[PDB]
């Protein structure tokens, strides 16, 4: 069993920027290591094959070096399109052992969220739960924080989140908080708020609502 | 043209079995080495099984005296049999013929596999209205909250495909009930509120299908 050490995890650089991803294996595997990658919600892809050589149709502007136990992964010109998780396995020693991956985030300019506040429906009351949701519309970079205030009240633990993929025409991402109660403790108040802090507010901003 | 298509995946109990089929189009499996390789929800790659030309099977260690591959020549296809299923093995199983030292790798879709004794739950789908502090001229959001389904995957569409420019259906998350939910958003001028009709569609893998419209609160 061959150990693949993938690094970095996780990468973030500005269109056309040289990338590269490092890959050492626990054994001496000879020239026989594949480059994949994959693009969020598709099959894994090879690109690169016996460490060096290109697959059918890949773009010059990734390349593959390496022989022995380290071998490294480059894109030369980074494209928007290269948004994906890059991994490396070797192939001629059985089981084939694949890298941790790495996560390649195209870097833009600071965008600020769009953040809008959802009021539980009037049909979901009746199913005795009460559903908040808190939207952070495209936004860039990815690192946020979404705070949720009742009655002026911090809650935690009672709220989860999801994040969306970078954008293919907008390198951005979308945010949305959920907070989750029971219709007893919807009814017992009265301002419902979530407070959103990122890099591009100048200060935290605040959207509310009230019932009624 | 040349393609792999897997089929079989579904949701089982734990200890069932499943039988997933890949079909091969321009790729003679008797004459290459086939590989099943599966990748858990969130998680990276993991080499299941390979079966060769002469016949020869290997299987990972986790997998070994509960998992088969085989192949059917006058099909063209190939077959992985999973039996005593365990909860690890949920994942979605991909097949592969990545050429030896030559140019012509192929990955199949995949198909998911879910293996856990939770029972299929349809979705409750509720509204998320556009604000009434919606300014004439600007954006608006709106949307609709799939609750409470298992197992993965929902689709969520918008007008039957008609509009699908500033559309964003979040990842599920799982919630601590066990259910997944998910919530689809879109952003539509505030303008053409009450002159347009927004409609998002969601189905599942229990026969969901709700057709739901948005509109103001009052």
């Amino acid at each position: 069993d061959i150990l693949m050490t993938q690094s970095p995890s996780s990468l973030s650089a500005s269109v056309g920027d040289r990338v590269t991803i490092t890959c050492q294996a626990s054994q001496d595997i000879n020239k026989y290591l594949n480059w994949y990658q994959q693009k969020p919600g598709k099959a894994p892809k090879l690109l690169i094959y016996d460490a060096s050589n290109l697959e059918t149709g890949v773009p010059s502007r990734f390349s593959g070096s390496g022989s022995g136990t380290d071998f490294s992964f480059t894109i030369s010109s980074l494209q928007p399109e290269d948004v994906a998780t890059y991994y490396c396995q070797q192939s001629d020693n059985l089981p084939p052992t694949f890298g941790q991956g790495t996560n390649v985030e195209i870097k833009r300019t600071v965008a600020a969220p769009s953040v809008f506040i959802f009021p539980p429906s009037d049909e979901q009351l009746k199913s005795g739960t009460a559903s908040v949701v808190c939207l952070l519309n495209n936004f860039y970079p990815r690192e946020a924080k979404v705070q949720w205030k009742v009655d002026n009240a911090l809650q935690s633990g009672n709220s989860q989140e999801s994040v969306t993929e970078q954008d293919s025409k907008d390198s951005t991402y979308s945010l949305s908080s959920t907070l989750t109660l029971s219709k007893a403790d919807y009814e017992k108040h009265k301002v419902y708020a979530c407070e959103v802090t990122h890099q591009g507010l100048s200060l935290p901003v605040t959207k509310s609502f009230n019932r009624g | 043209e040349v393609q792999l298509v897997e089929s079989g995946g579904g949701l089982v109990q734990p200890g069932g079995s499943l039988r997933l089929s890949c079909a091969a189009s321009g790729i003679i499996v008797s004459r290459n080495y086939m590989t099943w390789v599966r990748q858990a929800p969130g998680k990276g790659l993991e080499w299941v099984s390979v079966i060769y030309s002469g016949g020869t099977t290997y299987y990972a260690d986790s997998v070994k005296g509960r998992f088969t591959t085989s192949r059917d020549d006058s099909k063209n296809t190939l077959y992985l049999q999973m039996n005593s299923l365990r909860g690890d093995d949920t994942a979605v199983y991909y097949c592969a013929r990545d050429p030896p030292h030559r140019r012509g790798s192929y990955w199949g879709q995949g198909t998911l596999v879910t293996v856990s004794s939770a029972s299929t739950k349809g979705p409750s789908v509720f509204p998320l209205a556009p604000s009434s502090k919606s300014t004439s001229g600007g954006t608006a959001a709106l949307g609709c909250l799939v609750k409470d389904y298992f197992p993965e995957p929902v689709t969520v569409s918008w007008n039957s495909g008609a509009l699908t420019s500033g559309v964003h259906t979040f990842p599920a998350v799982l919630q601590s009930s066990g259910l997944y939910s998910l919530s689809s958003v879109v952003t539509v001028p505030s303008s053409s509120l009450g002159t347009q009709t927004y409609i998002c569609n969601v189905n599942h893998k229990p026969s969901n299908t709700k057709v739901d419209k948005k509109v103001e609160p009052k």
